[PDB]
Order: C-alpha cells, then sequence, then structure tokens
C-alpha cells in the first residue's frame, strides 16, 4: 500500500517535478532562440522562428519557405 | 515523450509572408501548421567569443534537456500511477503546450537572471539539473518502495 | 556583425572602467579612514 | 600574402579577429561554407586559391590539389573550431606574417630553402 | 577593418585614462584628509 501511495502521491510530486522540467525545457528553448539568432544573425537576441510539433508535410512546407536560409 | 522540435530562424530570417508574420497571418495557417512564437529578448548579449561559447554549451544543454525528458517520460509513466499530470498540470512556464510553445516568457527572472545570458544559461542549466536530481531522488524512492513491494506475501499461501 | 562586436567591446571596456573607478573611490575612502585614524593617534600623543 | 590584399579587402567590405592562415584544398570549398556554419556565422571573410599548381604536402613531395588559403577567425572560441576545420582540410598549411611584403619575403625564403 | 579599429587603441585609451580617474580619487582623498587634519589641528 505504501508503494502504491508513493506511485500515486510521491510520484505525484515526481509528476510535478516533471512539469517543472517541462518549464525548464521551455526556458532552454527560449535561450536557444537567442542562440540561433546570434549564430545566424547579429549579436542582440532577436528571433522570428517558431516551435511546435507539426506533421511531415508542414515541416517540408516550412523548409521550402525558408530555403533562403537552408543548412 | 517528445524530443526537441523547434525550428531555427532569426528575426531577419523569418519564413512567413512578412517579417512580423511569424506569430500570426502566416501561410502556415493554410497548411494547418501548429507553429507559434513570441519574442522575449534578454537584456543584453555577449561578444562573438561569448556567442561561440554559448553555442558550444548548447550541446550540453540539449543533452541535459534530453536526459530530463527521458527521466520524466520513463519514471513517471512506468509507475502506472504518475502519468496523471496532464499538459495543463505540467504546463511549461505556467502555460499549457498551446501557449507555452507560443511564447518565450520563461526567460523571466525564475531560471535566468533577465540579464546577459552567457552565465544565465549555465545557471538555468544548473537549476534544471537540480530539478532532474529531485526527480531521480523520487524515482529512487519509488524503486525502494517497489522493493518494499513484492514482500513476504510473495511466498506461498500456507501449507507449502 | 563587426559593428555588434564593436559595441560589445566598448560596453565591456566602459563597464570595466566604471567598476575600476568605483573600486578606486572605495580605496580612497579606506585611505582617508586610515589617515584620520593616524591623525587621531598623533593628536592623542600630542 | 596574396590574401593580405584580397582577404583584407573582403573583410573591410564585410565589416578583434583571429588569423586563419593555412590551407584549404580545391575540394574544401563545401566544407568552408556548408560546414563550420556555427563558427564562421557568415560574418567572416576568406581568400582561397584553386590549387593552380600541385602543392607538395608538408611531409610529402608527391603533391596534390592542395590549395592554400587565409581567412579570419571569429575570436579564439571560434578559432578553436577553425583550427580543427583547417586540420581536416589537410592541405599545405603554414601561417605567414600579416604584412603582405613580410609574407612574400617568407614565401621566397621558404622557396629558396626548398 | 571596422572590427580591428574597434579593438584598436580606442579602448586601450580609456583603459589607460582610468588612471586619470584613479588620480582624481587620490586627489580628493588627499584634500579630504588635509581638511580633516586642519580641522582637528584648529
Amino acid at each position: 500500500h505504501d508503494q502504491e501511495s508513493l506511485r500515486s502521491s510521491l510520484l505525484q510530486w515526481c509528476y510535478t517535478s516533471y512539469g517543472e522540467v517541462f518549464s525548464s525545457w521551455m526556458h532552454f528553448c527560449a535561450v536557444r532562440v537567442f542562440a540561433e539568432s546570434i549564430l545566424r544573425y547579429g549579436l542582440p537576441p532577436s528571433f522570428l522562428a517558431c516551435v511546435l510539433a507539426p506533421s511531415v508535410k508542414g515541416e517540408k512546407k516550412v523548409r521550402s519557405i525558408l530555403e533562403e536560409l537552408c543548412g | 515523450a517528445s524530443r526537441y522540435w523547434v525550428v531555427s530562424l532569426p528575426v531577419q530570417n523569418s519564413a512567413a509572408s512578412v517579417w512580423n508574420r511569424l506569430q500570426e497571418q502566416i501561410s502556415k495557417h493554410s497548411f494547418d501548421t501548429p507553429l507559434y512564437r513570441f519574442n522575449i529578448p534578454n537584456l543584453r548579449v555577449g561578444t562573438l567569443d561569448s556567442l561561440l561559447a554559448l553555442s558550444d554549451d548548447l550541446v550540453k544543454s540539449n543533452s541535459f534537456v534530453e536526459s530530463v525528458s527521458h527521466k520524466i517520460r520513463r519514471q513517471i509513466e512506468e509507475l502506472e500511477r504518475v502519468s496523471g499530470i496532464e499538459s495543463s498540470s505540467l504546463s511549461v512556464d505556467g502555460v499549457p503546450v498551446d501557449t507555452y510553445l507560443t511564447r518565450f516568457v520563461w526567460d523571466e527572472a525564475k531560471y535566468p537572471t533577465m540579464s546577459p545570458l552567457r552565465e544565465i544559461v549555465d545557471g538555468i542549466h544548473t537549476l534544471v539539473a537540480k530539478i532532474e536530481d529531485d526527480l531521480k531522488v523520487r524515482v529512487a524512492e519509488y524503486n525502494n518502495v517497489r522493493s518494499q513491494l513484492n514482500a513476504i506475501n510473495r511466498k506461498q499461501s500456507g501449507s507449502l | 556583425m563587426v559593428r555588434f562586436i564593436r559595441q560589445e567591446a566598448e560596453e565591456k571596456a566602459n563597464e570595466i572602467s566604471v567598476s575600476a573607478e568605483e573600486e578606486f573611490n572605495i580605496e580612497k575612502l579606506q585611505l582617508v579612514e586610515a589617515e584620520k585614524k593616524k591623525i587621531r593617534q598623533e593628536y592623542e600623543r600630542k | 600574402g596574396e590574401f593580405f590584399s584580397s582577404a583584407l579587402t573582403s573583410a573591410a567590405a564585410q565589416q578583434k579577429l583571429g588569423f586563419i592562415a593555412g590551407l584549404v584544398p580545391r575540394e574544401k570549398s563545401m566544407s568552408f561554407e556548408r560546414m563550420l556554419f556555427r563558427a564562421t556565422r557568415g560574418n567572416v571573410f576568406l581568400r582561397q586559391a584553386v590549387v593552380d599548381e600541385p602543392v607538395v604536402d608538408p611531409v610529402s613531395g608527391e603533391k596534390m590539389e592542395k590549395n592554400v588559403f587565409v581567412v579570419f577567425y571569429s575570436g579564439e572560441r571560434a578559432k578553436n573550431k577553425i583550427l580543427k576545420i583547417c586540420d581536416a582540410f589537410g592541405a599545405n598549411r603554414y601561417p605567414f606574417n600579416e604584412e603582405f611584403d613580410k609574407q612574400a619575403q617568407a614565401i621566397s625564403e621558404v622557396s629558396g630553402r626548398l | 577593418l571596422a572590427a580591428e579599429q574597434e579593438a584598436q587603441h580606442i579602448v586601450a585609451a580609456a583603459r589607460n585614462a582610468k588612471m586619470a580617474r584613479l588620480r582624481q580619487a587620490k586627489e580628493e582623498a588627499e584634500r579630504e584628509i588635509a581638511e580633516h587634519r586642519a580641522q582637528v589641528e584648529r
């Protein structure tokens, strides 16, 4: 019963920590936006990219649009 | 879970119909692409050498993010009772995935210092490492509880 | 590109110079404190 | 030394930086542009040869299409990767003086020694 | 180039002129010490 509670209550705190880790990953993505801005533009942070989880067709269309800055 | 899937384009290299059209009114609406973003620049940026150092450290930052994602997707889900935290409950920077991915408001004073991010990135990485360490401590506690599980009751039911 | 590097170099030099000037002011305050202490000592001796 | 008038003009047109003097073979054009994008970032300028003559290897006289080139490094942090890229190029690489006359004199002295 | 001129004597001039601010701090320190000494002597 204690193991089940830990998987339900202590692991509820683990899920809260997972949400905090998701927040940290969002902050990391925010930092990476400025990192890419510095890498492919001037030093000051300014980005016009986007973050999502699109389908293959949408990613292909985005790459076709952005082929002016292809890798 | 899902690994990183963010696109790479500066302000001067917007792929939308207009430079400011990345957030909305882009051709992505026609293709139903869920892409969204909102600017949140830092107070200042480092030099060229600082930029190169940050780019080098971005690999370690991505590795740490991947480790945190793997831990969150494995330890919580495997317990069969910890995956109850939905996207709203696990909202990134206080906003769900619909809004968290549409803005960079996480660059506020919580993980970074709202300042030149050359060391603020390392500080936020250390904070994320501490969070992952807490998650690993919880996973170890769950493992010890499972060790407490499958106890002497696992033997025969008597007369055996 | 190079103009942004120019601003960073000037900003770093400006901040360093201001910090050095503030440190020199603090050192001067400590120096006048020591001078006042030794002046008090010599006045007490006199 | 040829880059002391070509690469310098290219950098002036494109504009603290490092010296990426060395070499890059005729087949290193892709690696100079497609690769090392993080370090170069597109703000650097370079002058390269097309291996007009077979340049002998630094430890071999058999020679190949080992063109020599001089570029600008985007700081020491980027110069760390620039040195690795130049090593991957593997052509007849040797640093020279910044001055065009001094670089030409060094080239003449090395040719006389050879 | 422009970057070379930026990293040129333009910044080293201020780096060396920080000695002027240091000298001003020393001068004001000496003036304050002399004023305090005059006051206590009086």
